[PDB]
Parts: C-alpha cells; sequence; structure tokens
C-alpha cells in the first residue's frame, strides 16, 4: 500500500541533480519514472553510525506525516538505496525523504535577481506563511529555524515552509528545558539572545517579523556576526531590553552580561515610515521585545493588513524572465 | 586558494554625466565630465578643450554638482559615489603642482531604507542652504552646507509620496523648495514642498499640486525672471508656476523620447533637449514684459536643430558649441550656427571623442599572422552601434566601423576571411501593415542578402495584432571581410524571431566549416521563449546558404564548439547534439537542472554553465557512457553577466552587482558532499558590468613574451566601454603583491577620502564582504607615480617569501622593476 | 496514508515466532521479558514513561512481522527504546543502553548481543524502521487517561485512587499484546472500567452526565462493553498467573 515506507527502491527516480547541500544529507531534484511528478529527494547517511540515524532527520519525519496544510511542505514517501541481498548488518545504503520539488527558495529569490514585491504579492506571501505557522502553533510543535532559505516558493505563488529538523514539540503546561542556540542569528529572537532556554513559540514570530520587514526592503533588518551586534542592532531599532517594557528579562541569564551600548528607544515606526500602516503595526507587533507581549500567529491573520486577503487571488510574485536576460 | 589579477588595459570610456562651472579658478570655464570613477576636468577655449586634470575615485560617481558657497571664490564640487561615499572637493593649484582638496566626507548609508526606482538624485540649492539627496523611497535625506558640516552629516524627512520620479530645487523661492513629480495609482502630479533646516520637516509648499502626463519624465528649474518648472514627458510639455499653466505637445517629440536636459541661455529663456533617437531640440521661453515693470512666460515652442550622437548628458559651453556627453556612443563637440545648411541643418560636427559604448561581445583574432592580436568589439548600441579593431602601438590604435544598428554577436571565421556578426535594427509598424526602418544599416547595405523561409514556426494557431507606430527589432546575421570590414552578406531572420548566439566552426566528419546561429521566438506575450531555432549556416562564393535547422522549445541563450560536437543551452536545458552523416543535427543527451542556462564554456570534457540565479556548474561529458555528470555547483545564489574558465580548478564569474568572484574545486576528496561544493574562493568588486570574457592577449607576445610572473590571459568588456584583464599568481607573487596594496593604501592619498579597502569590497543589496583572491593591479600600477618619498616609506621593512632567499628585504628600486614587468602584461 | 496496526486476537497464532514451532504461550512469554527489559533499562536510564511505552509498541509491532528464534529479543529491545530515545526526544548514547543492559542481564541473555553488543545494535536501526514503517508517532494510553480523568469532578481522593490504579494497569498492559488488537483510547477507558469495578466506584457519576450509565461512550465513541470486558480480563490475567495480586 501506499503507506509501506522504507521499501519502495530509488530506482523509481531519474536524478536530475543536486539542490542543495541539507543538514544530514545532500538533496536531489529528481524526476518519478512512473507518474513524471518533479520530487525533491533529502537523503540521509547513517553510514557515519556514530549515533545512528540522525536526529534531525526522525524530527522532520514524525512531525511532516502529521501535518497537512497547504503552507507546508508534505513528505510524499520513503524510498531506499538497493539494499545488500540477504545482508542486513552489511547494508550501508541511504534512505531518501522524498518531497515535492519546489520552484525557488526565498533567500536565492532576493540575494541574486530583483524580485519586485508589491504590497499585495507581500500580503498573500505572509498570510500563507503565518496560516501555516499557525496551523503549527495549534498543533503545538516549535519550527526554530525559520530563515529567508527555509521558505520555499512555487512560481504559482503558493507558499510551503521546509526545514523542520529542529522542531519540537512545546508544552504550556510543563515548562521543559530547551537548546539555547535555535534559529540563525540574523532571524534569531532576543530572547534566546538573552539564553531564555525555555522559549515559547513566540520566537517563529520574530523570525517571521524579520521577514515582513525584509520584503520592504530587500535587505535583512538584523545583519550581525556576532550574538552582541545582533542584539545592539535590535536596539538601535526596536529599543534595548529593559523591565521598563520586558518586566521578566532581569530573569534571564545574560540580561546583565550583554548591556547595549545606550538604553536607546524604540524607532521602528521611524526608521520604516516608508511602510503601509496596516503592515507598520503589524510588523511594530511582531517585533516586539517581550515574548509574552508579542502577538501571535492567530492575531496576525487577525489584522487590518493580513484580515481581509482573500487567498484564492493567489497574486505571484514578480518574476523578470526573458526581460532580465539582457539589460 | 586561487590567487589572481586585474588590471584595466581601457578606462572606463562612456559619459555617465558633465557639467559647467568654474572650478579650477573662479575664472576659467571648466567642463567636468565623469566616467566611471573616473573624474575628468577641462578648460574651456575658443577651440575646444583644455585638459588640465584627470583624477580616479573608489567608487562609481553617481552625484555630480558644482556649487560655489557664499564666501567662496570659485565653485566646489559634490559627489556622491554608488556606494553612499559623499564628499565635498576643491581644486588648488601651486604653479606646477595640480591636486584635489577633500574638504568634507563621509557614507550616507541608512541602516534601514527601500533603495527607490528611478535611483539616486542629488541636486543642491541655489542658495547654496542644503543638498538634497533622494535615496529611499519614502525618504529625502538633507545635508546642511553649513561650514562646520565637515563630516556632512545629514538627517531624514519622511516624505508621503513615495514611488519619485524626479525632483529639482526650485529657482526664485523665498524659502527653500522642490520641486518633484510623484507617481500613485491615480496618475503621476507635480508637487511642491519647502524644506525647513530649523524645524526639520517640510511645510506646505509655495504652489498648488496638479495631474501631470502619465510618462512626466524630468523637472527643469527655470531661474528668474521665470521662476516655476517645466515638465517633459513622451508627448508634452508644460511650464507650471503658482497659478500660470502652458503646455506645449508638438508632434516631433513624439516619435521620440526625450532623455536629458540642459539651460542654454542663464536667464531661462533657452534649454537644450535630446532624445533617444539622437535628435537635439531647442525648448524656447518666449517673454511677454507687463506694465508691471514684471516679465511673464507668454508661450513655449519646440525647434529642431540637427541630430547628435544619443546623448546621456547635453552641457551648452560657449558661443555656439555644445558637449555631447554619450553613454551609447561616440562623444562630440558640436557647433550649433544660426543658419541651416543646406540640408536644413544647424548642426555641426567638431570633434568626436572615442567611446567603445557598451561591449556586447567581442573576439581576439589575429588578423595579420603577426601574434601580437588584435580585438575586435561589438560595440554601442542603435544608429551609434559599430565593430572596434584594437591594437597595442604608448596608446591603444583603435579603427571604428560603423553599423547604424544594434550589434549583438561576434564570431571569426579564418576560412572564410571575414567575420560574422549577429545585428539587429529598429522598423516601426508603418501604414502598410508592414515595417519601415528609421535609417538604413548594415543589413540593408549588404552586398548580398537573403532572408530564412523556414516554415517550422509557420504553425501558429494564435496571430498577434500590431498597432502603428510600435518599435520592432528585426536581426540579422551579417557577414564582414576582415580587411575592409565591407558587408558581403546580410541575412534576416524570421519575423519576431531574435538571434541570442553564434558560432564558427567545423562538426563531426564534415570538413565545411559553417557559421551556427541560436535564435529564439520572442512574443509579447511570453514572458519566457517557447519557441527557437538552431540554424546551421554555410558563407561560400559570396553568398550565404541555409544547410540544416534543428527545432527546439525555447531560446538557445548560447553555444559553443566541443569536441566535434554542438553544445547548446535552451531555456532551463543545456543540450549535446552530433553532426550526422546526413547533415542534421541529432541530439545525445541533456541536463536540465538549471532554472536559464544563460552562460557556458568548456575546456577538454568539462562544462562551466552560468546560470540567471543559480551562480556557476560543473558539469563534465563521460564519453564511455554518453550523457552529463554534475561535478560541483556554486550553492551560493548571483545573478551571472558572463562566465570564464581559468583552469581546470578555477572558474571565474562576473555579477549584475558589478562584481567579480572565484570558484574552485574544493579538492578535498573525502565525502560526494565536499567534491560538489565549488567554494568562492575569490571575491572582488569591479565597478563595472562585465558582458564577456575571452582568452587573449593584445600584446607582442610571439618569442618578444621574455617572462612575466602572471600566467595566463583573460580579457573582457563592460557597458561603459572598459575593458580589463584578469590572470593568476603563485602563492608568493599574491603574498607580496597583497602586502603591498597595504601599504600602498596608507600612503596614498584617495580622492574624497575613500578606504580602498571599503571600495573593492564585495557588494550587493545585502551582503559586503571584504575582497580577497585579487591584487587591485591598478593600485600596484599607481605605485610607480607616487614621490619618491613614498615609495621608500612603502617599501620599509617589506620581505619576501619562498624565494632563491627566504627572507629578503625589498628596496623602492627593488618593486619599480617588479612592477614595471607587471605593465608589459598590457 | 497511514498504516493498520491492529490486527484480531485470531490473527495472533499466525506471528512468524509461531509458524517457527513457537507455541503461543512462549511468545507470550517472550514479549512479557522483551516488554520489562526494555522497561527496566529505560527506568535505570530515568528514562520518561512515554519513551518507555514507545519502545515496547515498536518492539510488539516488530514480532508481527519476524520471528523470535532469527532475532534475539534483548537486542531488539534495546535497539527499540534506542530509536525510541530519538524519536520522544529523550535520547541516549547506545553505548549507554548497552552498559545497563549489561548490569541487568545474566551472562548468557547478555550472550544474544554477541561480541560486539554496540554493532548488533546500532545495525538493527536499519530493520526496525522499515518493519515499523517509519510511523514513529505513537499515542499511549497515558495521555487519555489524564484527558479523560480531568472530567471527572467529585471526591478528590477516590478519583486519585482510581488514576493510580489505572495508571498500574497501563504499565502491565505494555507486557500484553493488547498494544496490537485495540487504540490507545480504548485501553485508557478499559483500565478506568477495571480500576472502578475493583474500588466500587460508579464513575457516571462524576461525569457531566450523571445517568449516563454508560460512562465512556463519551469518551471513546462506539466502544461495546465486551471489548472492555475482554481487554479487563486480559489484564487480571497477567495477576492471578503469577503471584502479584490486584494493586489495591
Ligand atoms: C539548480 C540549483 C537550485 C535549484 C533549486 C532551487 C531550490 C529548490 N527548491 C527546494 N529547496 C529546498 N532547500 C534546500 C535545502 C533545504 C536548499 O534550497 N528544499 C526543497 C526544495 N524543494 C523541495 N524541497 C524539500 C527537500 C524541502
Amino acid at each position: 500500500t501506499e503507506s509501506d515506507w522504507g521499501k519502495r527502491c530509488v530506482d523509481k527516480f531519474d536524478i536530475i541533480g543536486i539542490i542543495g547541500e541539507g543538514t544530514y544529507g545532500q538533496v536531489y531534484k529528481a524526476k518519478d519514472k512512473d507518474t513524471g511528478e518533479l520530487v525533491a529527494l533529502k537523503k540521509v547517511r547513517l553510514d557515519n553510525e556514530k549515533e545512528g540515524f540522525p536526529i534531525t532527520a526522525i524530527r522532520e519525519i514524525k512531525i511532516l506525516r502529521q501535518l497537512i496544510h497547504r503552507s507546508v511542505v508534505n513528505m510524499k514517501e520513503i524510498v531506499t538505496d538497493k539494499q545488500d541481498a540477504l545482508d542486513f548488518k552489511k547494508d550501508k545504503g541511504a534512505f531518501y525523504l522524498v518531497f515535492e520539488y519546489m520552484d525557488h527558495d526565498l533567500m536565492g529569490l532576493l540575494e541574486s535577481g530583483l524580485v519586485h514585491f508589491s504590497e499585495d504579492h507581500i500580503k498573500s506571501f505572509m498570510k500563507q506563511l503565518m496560516e501555516g505557522l499557525e496551523y503549527c502553533h495549534k498543533k503545538n510543535f516549535l519550527h526554530r529555524d525559520i530563515k529567508c532559505s527555509n521558505i520555499l516558493l512555487n512560481n504559482s505563488g503558493q507558499i510551503k515552509l521546509a526545514d523542520f529538523g529542529l522542531a519540537r514539540l512545546y508544552n504550556s503546561e510543563e515548562s521543559r528545558p530547551y537548546t539555547n542556540k535555535v534559529i540563525t542569528l540574523w532571524y534569531r529572537p532576543p530572547e534566546l539572545l538573552l539564553g531564555e532556554e525555555r522559549y515559547t513559540p513566540a520566537i517563529d514570530v520574530w523570525s517571521c517579523g524579520c521577514i515582513l520587514g525584509e520584503l520592504f526592503t530587500k535587505k535583512p533588518i538584523f545583519q550581525a556576526n556576532l550574538e552582541l551586534a545582533q542584539l545592539e542592532l535590535i536596539s538601535r531599532l526596536c529599543g534595548s531590553p529593559c523591565p521598563a517594557v520586558w518586566p521578566d528579562v532581569i530573569r534571564l541569564p545574560y540580561f546583565n552580561t550583554m548591556k547595549p551600548k545606550k538604553q536607546y528607544r524604540r524607532r521602528l515606526r521611524e526608521e520604516f515610515s516608508f511602510i503601509p500602516s496596516a503592515a507598520l503595526d503589524l510588523l511594530d507587533h511582531m517585533l516586539t521585545l517581550d515574548p509574552s507581549k508579542r502577538c501571535t500567529a492567530e492575531q496576525t491573520l487577525q489584522s487590518d493588513f493580513l484580515k481581509d486577503v482573500e487567498l484564492s487571488k493567489m497574486a505571484p510574485p514578480d518574476l523578470p524572465h526573458w526581460q532580465d536576460c539582457h539589460e | 586558494m586561487s590567487y589572481n589579477y586585474v588590471v584595466t588595459a581601457q578606462k572606463p570610456t562612456a559619459v555617465n554625466g558633465c557639467v559647467t562651472g568654474h572650478f579650477t579658478s573662479a575664472e576659467d570655464l571648466n567642463l567636468l565630465i565623469a566616467k566611471n570613477t573616473r573624474l575628468e576636468i577641462y578648460v574651456v577655449t575658443a577651440e575646444g578643450l583644455r585638459p588640465v586634470k584627470e583624477v580616479g575615485m573608489y567608487g562609481k560617481i553617481a552625484v555630480m554638482e558644482l556649487f560655489r558657497p557664499k564666501g567662496e571664490s570659485k565653485d566646489l564640487l559634490f559627489i556622491l559615489t554608488a556606494k553612499y561615499n559623499a564628499c565635498i572637493l576643491e581644486y588648488k593649484q601651486s604653479g606646477e603642482s595640480i591636486d584635489i582638496i577633500t574638504r568634507a566626507h563621509g557614507n550616507v548609508q541608512d541602516r534601514i531604507g527601500r533603495p527607490s526606482e528611478t535611483g539616486i538624485i542629488g541636486i543642491i540649492d541655489p542658495e547654496c542652504r542644503m543638498i538634497g539627496l533622494r535615496l529611499y523611497d519614502g525618504l529625502f535625506k538633507v545635508i546642511p552646507l553649513d561650514r562646520d558640516n565637515k563630516e556632512l552629516k545629514a538627517f531624514n524627512i519622511r516624505l508621503e509620496e513615495l514611488h519619485v520620479i524626479d525632483v529639482k530645487f526650485l529657482y526664485g523661492c523665498q524659502a527653500p523648495t522642490i520641486c518633484f513629480v510623484y507617481q500613485d495609482p491615480q496618475g503621476r502630479h507635480v508637487k511642491t514642498y519647502e524644506v525647513s533646516l530649523r524645524e526639520k520637516e517640510f511645510n506646505k509648499g509655495p504652489w498648488k499640486q496638479e495631474n501631470v502626463e502619465a510618462e512626466a519624465s524630468m523637472v527643469i528649474a527655470v531661474p528668474e525672471p521665470f521662476g516655476g518648472a517645466i515638465i517633459i514627458g513622451q508627448e508634452s510639455i508644460t511650464y507650471h508656476n503658482g497659478d500660470k499653466y502652458l503646455a506645449i505637445a508638438p508632434p516631433i517629440i513624439k516619435q521620440s523620447t526625450i532623455v536629458c536636459h540642459n539651460r542654454v541661455d542663464p536667464n531661462g529663456s533657452r534649454y537644450l533637449l535630446g532624445d533617444m533617437e539622437g535628435r537635439l531640440f531647442m525648448l524656447l521661453l518666449e517673454k511677454e514684459e507687463q506694465m508691471d515693470g514684471t516679465v511673464t512666460l507668454k508661450d513655449l515652442r519646440v525647434e529642431l536643430l540637427g541630430e547628435t550622437s544619443i546623448a546621456e548628458c547635453l552641457t551648452y559651453l560657449d558661443n555656439g558649441v555644445v558637449f555631447v556627453g554619450s553613454r551609447l556612443g561616440d562623444s562630440q563637440l558640436v557647433k550649433l550656427n544660426v543658419d541651416s545648411n543646406e540640408q536644413g541643418s544647424y548642426v555641426v560636427a567638431m570633434e568626436t571623442f572615442t567611446n567603445l559604448g557598451p561591449i556586447v561581445d567581442m573576439c581576439v583574432v589575429d588578423l595579420e599572422r603577426q601574434g601580437q592580436g588584435q580585438l575586435v568589439t561589438c560595440s554601442g548600441a542603435f544608429k551609434e552601434g559599430s565593430l572596434r579593431i584594437i591594437r597595442n602601438g604608448q596608446k591603444l590604435h583603435i579603427r571604428t566601423v560603423p553599423l547604424y544598428e544594434s550589434p549583438r554577436k561576434i564570431c571569426y571565421q579564418e576560412v572564410s576571411q571575414c567575420f560574422g556578426v549577429l545585428s539587429s535594427r529598429i522598423e516601426v509598424q508603418d501604414t502598410s501593415g508592414g515595417t519601415t526602418a528609421l535609417r538604413p544599416s548594415a543589413s540593408t547595405q549588404a552586398l548580398s542578402s537573403s532572408v530564412s523561409s523556414s516554415k517550422l514556426f509557420s504553425s501558429s494557431t494564435a496571430p498577434h495584432e500590431t498597432s502603428f507606430g510600435e518599435e520592432v527589432e528585426v536581426h540579422n546575421l551579417l557577414i564582414i571581410d576582415q580587411h575592409t570590414f565591407e558587408v558581403l552578406h546580410a541575412h534576416q531572420f524570421l519575423q519576431n524571431e531574435y538571434a541570442l548566439s553564434l558560432v564558427s566552426c567545423k562538426l563531426g566528419k564534415d570538413p565545411n566549416t559553417y557559421f551556427i546561429v541560436g535564435t529564439a521566438m520572442v512574443y509579447p506575450e511570453e514572458a519566457e521563449p517557447k519557441q527557437g531555432r538552431i540554424v546551421v549556416f554555410q558563407y561560400s562564393d559570396g553568398k550565404l546558404q541555409t544547410v540544416a535547422e534543428k527545432e527546439v522549445k525555447g531560446a538557445v541563450y548560447s553555444m559553443v564548439e566541443f569536441n566535434g560536437k554542438l553544445l547548446a543551452s535552451i531555456n532551463s536545458t543545456v543540450r549535446l547534439y552530433e553532426w550526422t552523416t546526413e547533415k542534421e543535427l541529432r541530439t545525445e543527451c541533456n541536463h536540465y537542472n538549471n532554472i536559464m542556462a544563460l552562460y557556458l564554456k568548456t575546456k577538454g570534457d568539462f562544462i562551466l554553465v552560468g546560470d540567471l540565479m543559480r551562480s556557476v556548474l560543473l558539469l563534465a561529458y563521460k564519453p564511455m557512457e554518453g550523457n552529463f555528470e554534475e561535478i560541483a555547483r556554486d550553492f551560493n545564489p548571483n545573478w551571472m553577466s558572463a562566465v570564464e574558465i581559468l583552469d581546470d580548478d578555477n572558474f571565474l564569474g562576473a555579477e549584475n552587482a558589478f562584481n567579480l568572484f572565484v570558484c574552485q574545486k574544493d579538492s578535498a576528496a573525502t565525502t560526494d558532499e565536499e567534491r560538489q561544493h565549488l567554494q568562492e574562493v575569490g571575491l572582488f568588486h569591479l565597478g563595472e558590468f562585465v558582458n564577456v570574457f575571452c582568452h587573449g592577449s593584445l600584446v607582442m607576445q610571439n618569442l618578444g613574451e621574455t617572462s612575466t610572473p602572471t600566467q595566463g590571459s583573460v580579457l573582457f568588456g563592460t557597458v561603459n566601454g572598459m575593458i580589463g584583464l584578469v590572470t593568476s599568481l603563485s602563492e608568493s607573487w599574491y603574498n607580496l603583491l597583497l602586502d603591498m596594496q597595504n601599504r600602498l593604501n596608507k600612503v596614498i592619498k584617495s580622492v574624497g577620502k575613500i578606504e580602498h579597502s571599503f571600495w573593492r569590497s564585495f557588494h550587493t543589496e545585502r551582503k559586503t564582504e571584504p575582497a580577497t583572491g585579487f591584487i587591485d593591479g591598478d593600485l600596484i600600477e599607481s605605485f610607480l607615480d607616487i614621490s619618491r618619498p613614498k615609495m621608500q616609506e612603502v617599501v620599509a621593512n617589506l620581505q619576501y617569501d619562498d624565494g632563491s632567499g627566504m627572507k629578503r628585504e625589498a628596496t623602492a628600486d627593488d618593486l619599480i622593476k617588479v612592477v614595471e614587468e607587471l605593465t608589459r602584461i598590457h | 496514508t497511514k498504516p493498520c496496526w491492529y490486527w484480531d486476537k485470531k490473527d495472533l497464532a499466525h506471528t512468524p515466532s509461531q509458524l517457527e514451532g513457537l507455541d503461543p504461550a512462549t511468545e507470550a512469554r517472550y514479549r512479557r521479558e522483551g516488554a520489562r527489559f526494555i522497561f527496566d533499562v529505560g527506568t535505570r536510564l530515568g528514562l520518561h514513561y512515554d519513551t518507555l511505552a514507545t519502545g515496547i509498541i515498536y518492539f510488539h509491532r516488530f514480532y508481527m512481522f519476524h520471528s523470535f528464534k532469527q532475532f534475539p529479543r534483548y537486542v531488539t529491545g534495546a535497539c527499540c527504546l534506542f530509536l525510541a530515545g530519538k524519536v520522544e526526544e529523550t535520547p541516549k548514547k547506545c553505548k549507554d543502553i548497552i552498559k545497563t543492559a549489561r548490569s541487568l542481564l545474566n551472562d548468557v541473555q547478555f550472550g544474544q548481543f554477541g561480541d560486539d553488543p554496540k554493532e548488533e545494535v546500532m545495525v538493527l536501526e536499519r530493520i526496525l524502521l522499515q518493519t515499523i514503517k517509519f510511523d514513529l508517532q505513537v499515542e499511549h494510553p497515558y495521555q487519555f487517561l489524564l484527558k479523560y480523568a480531568k472530567q471527572l469532578k467529585g471526591d478528590k481522593n477516590k478519583i486519585q485512587k482510581l488514576v493510580q490504579m489505572a495508571w498500574t494497569f497501563v504499565n502491565d498492559s505494555l507486557c500484553t499484546t493488547l498494544s496490537l488488537q485495540w487504540e490507545p483510547e480504548i485501553i485508557a477507558v478499559a483500565v478506568m472500567y477495571l480500576a472502578g469495578r475493583l474500588c466500587k466506584f460508579e464513575i457516571q457519576e462524576w461525569t457531566s452526565k450523571p445517568m449516563y450509565r454508560r460512562w465512556w461512550e463519551q469518551f471513546v465513541q462506539d466502544v461495546p462493553v465486551d471489548v472492555l470486558e475482554d481487554i479487563c480480563h486480559q489484564i487480571l490475567d497477567l495477576y492471578s498467573q503469577g503471584k502479584q495480586q490486584m494493586p489495591h
């Protein structure tokens, strides 16, 4: 049946090429021989066997077989290399996680080429992203690695979230010890720069806000190479962490350690005065310092900016194609 | 790992802006010409221009304006670089010693902002109270021109109108006033604001807003007695001042878009206008004096003067002389006469300043069997289009071959003692239903001519409508003699067929030498072309013969000969064809893992693929199996403009951000994951847009080579006409030259006090990295021009490594010898 | 979409183990010992109760597709627990599981791990993952015992006695094949039904429908008492055969 994973062979896919370096193995683009569908194959190598099958992949299998949403990448099946005949020990062949193939990744679209993003293109994009995050958050899962590269986009305008390698369940009743360094520094929230270690779903919201701002400038907002420098840049814009705005900042391991140059005032609305009013209010709420005052995904979908966006009208992002080839 | 060297062989020639004023002395009339990164200072004479000084700046010159603050004897110069390096400059001359003073400097970049569609705009107040900068949508930056602002500190005023087209400071206003055309969904409007240095905000502007032409392009500030502004469009010219409103809509300007303006009479009575087809107009302000003793604008008139080169900037000098600054063709001095000549023209060319224009493509060919090599470029666009023959002889000798249509690709076929050149010319839909060319050109003045009769695409179920007056490109293959550069033959391609790629080669066991062209069916409706042809031609006995045609499902962006087989890129696909004994193309194998396969290069059985957004790829042909293999990719995404192979492991690329990079095979072969990663070992901000890489050298190296430390030779052409050269170094030579750069940067004084390290840092809107793996040979070659005291300061404590002697101190005379050998590679 | 993980009691007479000549009593014993092994090892390592159960559920499912004669059970159990740790985010190093397994197994039993214990286990991970068809997510009776108890209102002490007695019944059912016969929701109800019958409590009184004598139907739809009675019988069977008695 369709559910008997791990047996079908990768012979059933014609490999087209390597689309990326993954965490646990290379990622390939391929075509299904029987249907003609294009798929993406994340290769899982346990030949190292330091700890066997990687947990990063285990998380993505455990979670993406539970999560079904238009904005969540779909894992179609798991296939294997030709296994050694009649030996269960000499087999070092790898497994492949079969996903739908997405045309582009957001990092690629922005870093290279001028992709134009109008207000409506951003509305359709953010609405899909945040709606997916709300599906995951209602299911009590935290992505924990929201970057531009992990947001995938088909030319049809459909958005799908992708790399669930660092995702784990969140219990509001039972606070649990977590791994502090989780999101990439450019998209990391302040509480995790100060080492909360018991983080809330609000961490994902901060990242999506950094993206929201990035879509209006085509440049990431907080570009820093060190944990402290990020907190300074965040502080120059959002204001310095202080009990005045974040009563529980004093409980965080590094609050006294990582002080910014000044006790800056919040300028977010000033340095982003060129953004539409509905959007600026969304950015201001998403980039709130105190994670308990930072809005939830559901609240973002119930915002003047996204509330009335009709998902049926996909509104694809503007792609140059032929015109860009020769200036 | 890889270490490379990059020098300029020919400086940027395209004129990017030009101003006049009193910069060198309060008495002289100056003409300042800006080419990319280069400033030329001239003095106006009765015969022409007397050059006086030329400097380089560590930045692309974006804004250039002359202003004279109160208390200054002579004009000062403001410049802002494309990396937002701002400075105020002064000319100072002490007898024979000419130097440029940096009076104020700083970087005006904002941590947050959206770069505007119409680019950086810089304007200065008539009263010189402030400098205005439009860098980001929704923001207006003000640098007050106060004596204390030596760092050029500035503030932003929130601007409601997000999409601004153009802005100028208005003359004849009580307070500093800006007039700008902006676009919102209701069309384009003209609006004015007043700028307040005390309040640091806008106040309501002096006169009413209006809704203007949809394609309103430029704002002209008219001085008193008139005041107000003139708004130039595609169809109409309008003048607004308070409640006064005029509009002239002469049919002549509708034919061609107007792009540049300049004031002739300081009182505003007369202005010059130029359009994309090169026509030069006179805009006249007809005065009427009232009983109040007041002067009002009565009417506007437009008069055609003649034809000039397609001008990016105009500047009237004195008497009848105008300087025509062209980015697409040669710049000029032209004289405007009061009386027309017998042809009806008032314009007569005086001088012609060479501009290699946009270099769309080029090849190196030894026309005379000398071993020296000559460079044949596709240069210019539209009527300024031309071929250029370039050889070393101490200056470059350049022959020009006018074409009067856009050249696209060039390739040399020795067997036929001629070149093949792809070209496109503009025709306009005429009342016959067909089209009419605006002027004759190479593809129409060919000795013999032909037109494709291919029936492949004749099966068009959907037709395409045409409106009178619309432009179309007509593409041709030109056959051009290598001694006379006579157009021997012109082949016209199908209607709506674009010629994109061209090669000359033999295939398979076929002894004939062919011209092969790759095309694309371009319909306005299609974002990406979906039809195309590979056509095999033979030039024989003065006639081009259609030999075979292969239909493809896309655009043939690039082709190249590959060990007797034809390698072509069709959209995402990279295909290898074999040439049968039946003289037809047969597919052997394909590669589909691309977005758009824009550029191809080969060496042996290896292929380098340049992609639209996915940087570079290393493909390999595996003859044992008859297919392709992926050796490695550059997963760091970049928008490619051209690619080249340096050696079996290093690969060179050019970015649309004016950056150069080198990728290598990781050569740490433990895991397939490492082998398949091309690592970007080289990063370098060039400052030019590279269209074409081409192996070769113009130097006499046939037995006259002696020996150079540099190994290899790649030439490249750019949009601004600049030609450069890239070459490789040994680890030892790089370290020496690099260590010397850091010493030279401390010694050499930069114009505007721009850090050299900043200038050459890799730079996109999203990233800025320090340069690596590249020696700025133009910095190294400046060691020979610095005074003796500075040379010895540079060599102090300088040691050599990995040589005959492991540690060896350098003297000033030792480095003069090394650099002079490095100047002999070009 | 998703695989079916439930068989009928009658189908268990056709496990591979049975068809290679193993009798029903022995396979039941082997399952009990393999389960108790996983339980005890993970408890010594300090593992969460869900992690123990998940390993056990993998183990019980494993021997629906393989014979105990070709896969030594204590190797399988250890491997189940290893992966179970990674699935449930309570991970342990394979070397640490072996250490604990050696502490608890005698010399004969540890013989199953062969010459290289860590290797015999890590290698089996490939087989286990294919066998469980990569259905890593597993739900356990524990969560339903609590979700349903939370909706009971009445004497705090009587309900807590019901919960602990039922919780013990859950731990004991992991040794049985019930994990393979009935969804966990039913198990949670069944253990509530048995704890109440042994405590002489009438649970309907604590529900929102106090006159709804089939109290469970508001939690688990379509469950006949027969199913609950069959489950109860199998749990108490384990108690009566041994010396151990009902917790009460
Ligand atoms: C020619 C070279 C590039 C062309 C292709 C551009 C990206 C193709 N789209 C995908 N990108 C990614 N992300 C990779 C690692 C996370 C790196 O981007 N994952 C994908 C994609 N489609 C499905 N998946 C599954 C595995 C989640």
